[PDB]
């Protein structure tokens, strides 16, 4: 009764029909990351085929989709970069916890959308207290990897990382974003560097803080 | 001149004024739209052997 390949065929027949909506293609993508379906590429292809076809898109289904694209490690530039059309129209409609997932997924894929990151950084500095420290790092990872050298956000994120100390995975995203911006601010790197001997749980954030320190050439930890 | 009391319009000229146009068959609308909808079946069905769905929307693999 615990059927994982028989539920892949039931997801495959959900996205192979004719009028899949946004919520049915969000939850098909969310179910493919929780099931860890890197081996089936065509089933991930049928989901992103319907993700471009889906026209309505509320705030919750767009961020569930973009979370699943980012977490699952699936990249298709044409599909993800056209999901920045829903995002710039749902951007005042987005939660502060949801705007961090949109800009991290659209930024991490390299979507060159200057209208998105200008409005999504002007929101995150207009309400800087409304964002938790993991959300200000996700936006900072997005605006940095989306090709925007927004140092107004990198200062406002630096004041947050000095006032409250952050999680290990929160800091290593913020180090990776500042490494690509090439900032090497001693005031803020060392405020994020103390988060790494409380115990880190992933190796991906130990390796990314490793990369971000060496690229800014600070020293090992 | 008995021939001048006969009707001057010929039997030929009746049969070409009464049967002026070759009439449209009942079946020529079927077998002309069917052969044209067989191209709508071919290109646009999803069970045809020559669908355009992989030519116009290429599959993400």
């Amino acid at each position: 009764e615990n059927d994982v390949p028989a539920i892949l065929k039931e997801i495959d027949s959900l996205v192979s029909r004719e009028a899949v909506s946004a919520k049915e293609v969000s939850d098909a993508a969310v179910a493919l990351t929780y099931l860890q379906v890197k081996a089936n590429r065509r089933l991930w292809g049928k989901v992103l085929e319907k993700a471009g076809a889906a026209q309505d898109y509320d705030a919750a289904s767009l961020t569930n989709l973009l979370w699943a694209i980012n977490t699952g490690g699936v990249e298709h530039f044409k599909t993800v970069a056209e999901l920045a059309g829903p995002a710039v129209s749902l951007l005042p409609s987005l939660s502060p916890v949801q705007l961090s997932i949109v800009v991290e997924a659209l930024g991490g894929a390299g979507v060159k959308n200057y209208e998105l990151y200008n409005k999504a950084s002007a929101v995150v500095v207009s309400k800087i207290g409304e964002f938790k420290p993991a959300e200000i790092a996700r936006v900072l990872y997005g605006v940095a990897f989306g090709g925007v050298n927004d140092v107004a956000l990198a200062k406002a994120a630096g004041k947050v990382f000095a006032s409250t100390e952050v999680d290990s995975r929160t800091a290593a995203q913020a180090l990776y974003a500042l490494a690509k911006l090439g900032r090497a601010d001693k005031a803020t790197v060392d405020a994020l560097l103390k988060s790494f001997k409380k115990g880190t749980e992933s190796a991906s954030d130990a390796a990314a803080a490793s990369f971000a320190l060496g690229s800014l050439s600070f020293k090992a930890e | 001149d008995r021939v001048l009391s006969l009707p001057a319009v010929s039997k030929n000229q009746v049969l070409e004024n009464v049967f002026h146009t070759a009439p449209k068959a009942p079946v020529e609308h079927l077998e002309k739209m069917v052969s044209a909808n067989s191209k709508v079946y071919d290109a646009l069905n999803l069970q045809s052997k020559r669908v355009l769905i992989w030519q116009v929307k290429p599959a993400l693999f």
